[PDB]
């Protein structure tokens, strides 16, 4: 727990500024790099700061540092859905070689897109190759709508997933539901 | 730039080897493991050739650096709890650490539980075209055990990324079985064109040529299983 990140999970709307906090206890630390990791990818250094410094800025990203409080914070101004990922903060002492970076447990960031005029509707799809196979689809719903989870032992629901079509700047949400049972409607869920 | 083998399937009990390389000829390299859900964990550290030091969890691991450019991770006996994503790390001039693309290692008790996925493609709802004036395709892969599947959409022979949304993690449907889904959404006009070909490909990574398997059953090697469709109405 040498490096403590906060919050454990962060979700913001697009355009808003995402704030990722972190604190430490050992006065030895003098180097604090932030690593960005997209799903299915490895961590990459985004921006770093030294304890002798008070603020580090790189484009839309900015690090605020408090040496006396042994706390720091990462601000993503005008956050975009593209930069939505898990962010790790590390810590080093001498900042020389064998720095021995102490890693934070990371903070997962999700940047929700502003969708104007949502038209939430549920549609049922079908697999022609195999009859009596029911599929449920929830789409065009608003982003603050919390997708319900249910354990019916045989029924499965996917997490929400933001979609982007290149035609007519307008983002869309989507959810998937299915069951091993032959007959069941998507209307009631 | 650092590189390493992407996917690997090994049985529990036998030796495992992971390799890593870099082209910047620096000194310090690292080996990390990360469970798919949460923590990034350090295994070993190599400062130079033949200079290695234990990390946070060196137990069950050992390393070898006979050359500065390459770093190999060695598991003499694979365990079930040693299933995670392994990251080779590197740094020059102690200002920034570089990570590779990672290696997804899955250790199984019995190789026979390894099965390819069953890929199903669902056609869009007529009401969707009617009410939303657009058509959404849905691909579903089930019956596979390793999470070594890679889903991609192909339209008329070309891989598309716009209008594509795939689930980040496979779902545990059974003890030895996973399930993964994804969706593709295009205009009703484009879907109403019969000259348009849609294909949902799922790349499964299985066993290598050097593996033991019975003769009365198909060997689940690295392969692609896809489902296709055409423009209707």
């Amino acid at each position: 727990q040498q490096v403590r990140q906060s919050p454990q999970s962060l979700t913001v709307w697009e355009g808003e500024t995402a704030i990722l906090n972190c604190s430490y206890e050992n006065s030895a630390f003098d180097y604090f790099p932030w690593y960005q990791q997209f799903p299915g990818e490895g961590p990459a250094l985004l921006i770093s700061i030294l304890s002798v410094s008070n603020k580090k800025e790189d484009g839309r990203f900015t690090i605020f540092f408090n040496k006396r409080e042994k706390k720091l914070s990462l601000h993503i101004a005008d956050s975009q859905p593209g930069d939505s990922a898990t962010y790790f903060c590390a810590a080093s002492a001498s900042f020389g070689d064998n720095s021995k970076l102490i890693w934070g447990l990371g903070t997962s960031l999700v940047v929700n897109p502003n969708i104007q005029n949502p038209e939430p509707a549920v549609y049922q799809l079908k697999d022609p190759r195999s009859q009596d196979s029911t599929l449920c689809l929830f789409t065009d719903f608003d982003s603050q709508i919390n997708v319900p989870k249910t354990m019916e032992s045989g029924t499965f629901i996917t997490d929400k997933c933001v979609l982007d079509m290149k035609a007519m700047d307008s983002k869309s949400n989507g959810a998937i539901a299915w069951s091993n049972q032959t007959s069941f409607t998507c209307q009631d869920i | 730039v650092t590189q390493m083998p992407r996917y690997l399937i090994k049985r529990m009990g036998e030796n495992v080897l992971l390799e890593c390389g870099q082209d910047m000829s620096h000194e310090t390299m690292y080996w990390y493991r990360q469970d798919p859900g949460l923590g990034l964990q350090l295994i070993y550290i190599s400062y130079d050739v033949d200079s290695n030091s234990e990390g946070d969890i060196p137990k069950g691991y050992r390393v070898s650096r006979k050359k500065r450019e390459h770093f190999s991770l060695i598991l003499d006996s694979a365990k079930t709890n040693q299933t995670s994503v392994y990251f080779c790390a590197s740094s020059l001039g102690h200002t920034e650490v570089f990570f590779g693309k990672g290696t997804r290692l899955t250790v199984v008790e019995d190789l026979r539980n390894v099965t390819p996925p069953k890929v199903s493609l669902f056609e869009p709802s007529k009401a969707e075209i009617a009410n939303k004036q657009k058509a959404t395709l849905v691909c579903l892969a089930r019956g596979f055990f390793p999470d070594h599947v890679e889903l991609s959409w192909w339209v008329n022979g070309k891989e598309v990324h716009s209008g594509v949304c795939t689930d980040p993690q496979a779902y545990k449907e059974s003890n030895y079985s996973y399930a993964l889904s994804s969706r593709l959404r295009v205009s009703a006009t484009f879907w109403h064109n019969p000259r348009n070909h849609f294909r949902c490909q799922v790349q499964f990574h299985g066993l290598s040529e050097e593996d033991k398997w019975p003769e009365g059953s198909p060997k689940p090697v690295t392969q692609n299983i896809s489902a296709e469709a055409w423009g209707r109405a």
